[PDB]
């Protein structure tokens, strides 16, 4: 029921982080001679927050009162010096209270496997791809699929000549 | 807990946004306030049978006889109210 | 909360007569210890002063210490004579007070049992 | 249900980038000369923050005072000397409360592709751009997607020939 | 639902950037020598802000008092002196509330992209721009985009040959 | 919704601010040799703000009193001199609250581009204009635009030949 | 000498409630097999290391 719907919804995704990279990789390597495969590890668990903050106040500048009485007391007669100090400080304090609901089918981990072609001369020697475009297509790769290290996602494109 | 935390901010933005009596209500608030004094006075009375230094006899006894003034104005009022209440729901309609 | 309001200015006094009855036992108690002044508190300062007039652990959680929160001037009594002890307590002036502060003592009491008495006659029917 | 919405608003998003790219990147590199990709990470988590502010007051110059009682006794017999202050105050402070509900559909982080093509003259030799043409492309894409640092932006615009 | 409303919004904002930005760009320039594109960072969260002012009153010259009583005792006898001041002073504040509910929809950071043609003249060489010519067309366009250093727009104009 | 209609009021105070810069460039630099383009940063925020204000007592010449207790006592026996002196008084104060309301749509910032067209003479030769002329021009601009510093105005007026 | 110190603060709180999904995964396990390479000779040749 709801799992099937959970499903399609991995699989559409899926497929558009697919397609966006096929329609950069389409120009230079050209129709065909591109193909990607993208999973999707989704987030489907309704999770609920609420945060409180509280800015410190230690310090006596940045410190915001209410009511303050301090008693000073010095009976000097170091002989018999007599000092008592009785300080009630009541503060008021800065307040920050967010709460937030998580949205129900965010991407947690994406990875991505891309395979291209050879380049087949006029003479028709599958002649491979450099290093500089293999770099070129990998910066791609990533930019269309949205790669981030916080997710913790994986990238792999080699090359390789297609089978008949 | 995260209900608390959310009607708590639901308090602040309403306080932002701002910068029907029920006799039920008041005859909750009414018992609450005598239940109050009279607890008050309990407990101030065992803590000082307990020894307690900073508690003085005149003043559990006078904190005593207040709880007991402010219990017999609850009862006599209860009376009238029932009272009232009985000469109303004995009519013929 | 006006039979609190009603009953403060009485109640307040007989509190402070009981503590200067207690400062004037201690005076008549330290009568031969020497070099002890005597002390006393003036009666009419402290009573205004207090009807015109700490900080307890919050117990958020239902399962911890409630803990403690944790003041009349002083004033020395002028002596009659000179003693060689340095004890300024002269035993006349202090039994003279103590027996006007029992006699004011039981007249505060005489007062507020007959407000309550009052306010109790009152709701009674 | 609601989550192809939120997928149909951000491909809309993502072709709208893509579309201004393109418009400014269309008149000097010529039409085909030029295709952009967009993918876009977007924020569809209900936030809701109250924020409570207070001016500090330490500072007797700018401290604000309902009542103050300040009993000062100086009992010369150093001596026999007898100091007493006894302060209390009661301050009235600055507030300022900010009831914030974000905005359900922003943007979160924007990482673009755009390849661009050669140049064939009227021989037909592909001659590669210049790095300040390159240069003019970043900034230009840069400008059209709406580039920040805050966001955490990444864009990648390389140059290769397009295939037949 | 709502969130296409909000993109109709800012497409309506970029368009007419845009064409405020070409009105001044066409006469000196020429029509068809001048394209440019807006991206608008608009402000769809709905905020709530009352703020509380208290003038400071520290100082005895503007304080304002209500009541006042100053008990003052000098017994001479430095020697046996005894000073005693009690003061108790009441004041009376100035308060400034203030309420603001911000507009939902306003600009937070505008960017905008434009590029100018080169000069044909009746030879039909394409004679690039001068430095002054491009610094009047920035500033013309800083002028027509609002442009403004809190907000954080940022303006970019090129010149470069248009294509066929 | 709305938008649109703060949307359109923002077009006809531009449209209305054009028009009154181009009747007074007109009669002198002639019609079509001047075009000038209009954008404002409007004010469609709610605020509602309640002012108090007391005026300072403290100076015993402008103090306004309502009962004064004045209890002196010199006992001189310096020698054993006793000055006691118990002073209470009441005052009235001066008072007075101001409660706005700020209109919804007012101008924040005024931002104008205006640019004008050379001088061709019976000849034909696109002579410039003089430093003076600009001057004036500036001038009468800053007038029918309403310029001022407090908004934090900005105008351009540049002199170049316009195109056929 | 004699020192009393009384504290109140006040902390700040996160209350995090969370529903996990019901049929997410926890272990995969995947068995592959690929076949040999026939050239135009017929002869099964073996895959490399890199392939």
């Amino acid at each position: 029921d709801l799992n099937d719907a959970q499903l399609k919804f991995a699989n559409d995704v899926e497929s558009r982080i697919q397609r966006r990279i096929e329609a950069i990789l389409s120009p230079i390597v050209g129709n065909g001679n591109v193909h990607a495969q993208v999973t999707a590890q989704l987030d489907f668990a309704n999770k609920e927050q609420t945060e409180e903050h509280y800015s410190p106040n230690g310090d006596a500048s940045k410190a915001t009162l209410r009511s303050r009485q301090l008693n000073i007391s010095e009976q000097v007669g170091a002989g018999p010096r007599s000092t008592q100090r009785n300080e009630t400080s009541n503060y008021e304090v800065d307040r920050t209270i967010r709460h937030t609901k998580m949205n129900v089918g965010d991407i947690e981990r994406l990875s991505v496997a891309v395979v291209v072609n050879y380049k087949t001369l006029a003479d028709g020697k599958p002649l491979p791809l450099t290093a500089d475009q293999m770099k070129q297509i990998e910066d791609l790769t990533r930019e269309a699929m949205g790669f981030s290290d916080k997710r913790g996602d994986t990238l792999n494109v080699v090359n390789s000549p297609f089978s008949a | 807990a995260i209900q608390g935390i959310e009607g708590v901010i639901s308090q602040l933005q309403a306080t932002a946004m701002a910068a029907t009596v029920s006799f039920a209500g008041q005859l909750h608030a009414a018992l609450d306030r005598i239940s109050d004094r009279q607890a008050a006075a309990r407990v101030q009375a065992e803590k000082f049978t307990l020894g307690e230094p900073g508690i003085a006899l005149n003043d559990v006894m006078a904190d005593m006889q207040k709880a007991s003034v402010s219990m017999q104005m609850g009862i006599q009022v209860r009376n009238k109210l029932v009272a009232a209440y009985q000469e109303v729901m004995s009519m013929q309609v | 909360d006006r039979l609190d309001a009603a009953l403060r200015f009485q109640q307040e006094a007989l509190n402070l007569r009981a503590q200067r009855q207690e400062i004037l036992a201690a005076n008549i108690a330290n009568a031969d210890t020497p070099g002890y002044q005597a002390r006393d508190i003036d009666f009419a300062s402290e009573l205004k002063k207090v009807m015109v007039r700490g900080v307890a652990l919050t117990l958020t959680s239902s399962h911890h210490i409630p803990a403690q929160a944790v003041a009349v001037d002083l004033l020395y009594r002028v002596p009659d004579q000179p003693s060689l002890d340095g004890n300024t307590v002269d035993m006349d002036r202090e039994r003279t007070q103590f027996a006007d502060n029992s006699l004011k003592y039981q007249m505060g009491l005489t007062v507020l049992g007959s407000q309550l008495k009052g306010m109790m006659n009152v709701l009674q029917g």
